[PDB]
């Protein structure tokens, strides 16, 4: 697509180092400081299953697909403004490939 | 025969504006070498740099302190309680050797507002003049705190430093930032989650998590959670004390007041035992790479 698609084992260590400490991707998650990830692809923003978001999170509501994810994890606070997910950023485009493109296969 | 006063003499013909170079260079660095300690970056280790530095400072005789730049020589480079610092003047000497001109001192300083900034954390002014002196007023070994002692060690240690209840508790939220490293320190694991990012999360943590003392495997005593966070002796001991506490929870409230405490005792801690003449220019606010596009 617009954006291309990278390592799944590389994004993994990404992952692993970079959203572990707030998120799962298993098939029922314990829920974090931030929501299970899985069936994130598809689904909306602020959109549950159980987990408080914030109002911003909900009212942007916007489809999970790559290429507005990848926009996000570019800056999340400027993609969703008021949001509480403390995260700096994924600057390099690969990185951000990587990762996504495991985030899709292990939350399938 | 008379004690010492260290006058800030800005370096020759510099300005706002090549500072904010030395700024950039620095915070560019600090977005391209993201991999360093599991991703965590070289933003944590600049902070704590920039505090070892200016931590040496004793008020009553005016020795240490940021100003002489003297991290530079082994005596101070070599202290036990400076371990793992030696990656952050790593990150730091390329960048000395494009900008030659400025000061040690003003280096390390910078080093740690530019990441404290970097890492969304308040705009902190900063002032340059810091003049590099001699080898011999280089000060001895053990001038930095220990991590196992109480709320009573913690208040007088910071007294040295000209610190009051509000500016000390504000000081350690810095610890929302990077981890401890059983290499360096005995001690091992993060205060929280958002280990690059500055916010309140130190205090949120201090008072809602389940904390359990434990030995670790360099056998010194840490209080661990069950989320896999830990705190330091002297992180606990500001629960345990009823006037520290109460800082504690006006924090956890509100980020604003944390974000406005900080950066009036980060700046404080950077500037101890420097004479500003009169003549000196206002201190200087760097914009972010974000506030420049990037
Ligand atoms: C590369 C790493 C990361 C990825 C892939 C990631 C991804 C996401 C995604 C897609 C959402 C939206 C969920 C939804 O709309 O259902 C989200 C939310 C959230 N994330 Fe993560 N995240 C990462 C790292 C972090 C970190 C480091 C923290 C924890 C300190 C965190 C905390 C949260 C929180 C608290 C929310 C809810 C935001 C709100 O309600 O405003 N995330 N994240
Ligand atoms: C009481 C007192 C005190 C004490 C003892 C301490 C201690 C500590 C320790 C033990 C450590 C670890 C090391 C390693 O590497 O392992 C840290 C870190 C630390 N720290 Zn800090 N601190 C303090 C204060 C402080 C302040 C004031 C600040 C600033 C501002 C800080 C900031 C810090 C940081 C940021 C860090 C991280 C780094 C890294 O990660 O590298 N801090 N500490």
């Amino acid at each position: 697509t617009e954006f291309k698609a990278g390592s799944a084992k590389k994004g993994a260590t990404l992952f692993k180092t970079r959203c572990l400490q707030c998120h799962t991707v298993e098939k029922g998650g314990p829920h974090k400081v931030g929501p299970n990830l899985h069936g994130i692809f598809g689904r909306h923003s602020g959109q549950a299953e159980g987990y408080s978001y914030t109002d911003a999170n909900i009212k942007k509501n916007v489809l999970w697909d790559e290429n507005n994810m990848s926009e996000y994890l570019t800056n999340p606070k400027k993609y969703i403004p008021g949001t509480k997910m403390a995260f700096g950023g994924l600057k390099k485009e690969k990185d951000r490939n990587d990762l996504i493109t495991y985030l899709k296969k292990a939350s399938e | 025969t008379t004690p010492l006063v260290h006058v800030a003499s800005v370096e020759k013909g510099r300005s706002y504006e090549d500072f904010q170079k030395v700024y950039n260079a620095i915070a560019l660095k600090l977005r391209e070498d993201d991999e360093y300690d599991n991703y965590i970056g070289y933003g944590p280790v600049l902070v704590r740099l920039a505090w070892h530095i200016s931590g040496t400072w004793d008020k009553h005789d005016n020795t240490g302190g940021s100003y002489g730049g003297t991290y530079r020589f082994k005596k101070e480079f070599n202290d036990p309680s400076n371990a793992g610092l030696q990656n952050g003047f790593k990150f730091l000497e390329p960048i000395h050797k494009e900008f030659p001109w400025i000061s040690s001192g003003d280096l390390f300083s910078l080093g740690g507002v530019t990441a404290v900034q970097e890492m969304q954390g308040p705009k902190i002014p900063w002032r340059c003049g810091r003049v590099d002196t001699p080898e011999d007023t280089t000060p001895d070994n053990g001038r930095l705190p220990d991590a196992d002692k109480d709320a009573g060690y913690v208040r007088t240690f910071f007294q040295r430093l000209n610190m009051n209840d509000r500016e000390v508790v504000a000081l350690m939220g810095a610890h929302a930032l990077g981890k401890t490293h059983l290499k360096n320190s005995g001690y091992e694991g993060p205060w929280g989650a958002a280990n690059n990012v500055f916010t309140n999360e130190f205090y949120l943590n201090l008072l809602n998590e389940d904390w359990k003392l434990e030995k670790n495997d360099a056998n010194n005593e840490q209080w661990d959670s069950k989320s896999g966070y830990m705190m330091l002796p002297t992180d606990y001991s500001l629960i345990q004390d009823p006037k520290y506490l109460s800082i504690v929870k006006e924090y956890a409230n509100d980020q604003d007041k944390f974000f406005k405490d900080f950066s009036k005792a980060f700046e404080k801690l950077l500037e101890n035992g420097i004479t500003f003449p009169k003549d000196a220019p206002s201190p200087f606010i760097f914009k972010t790479l974000e506030e420049q596009g990037l």
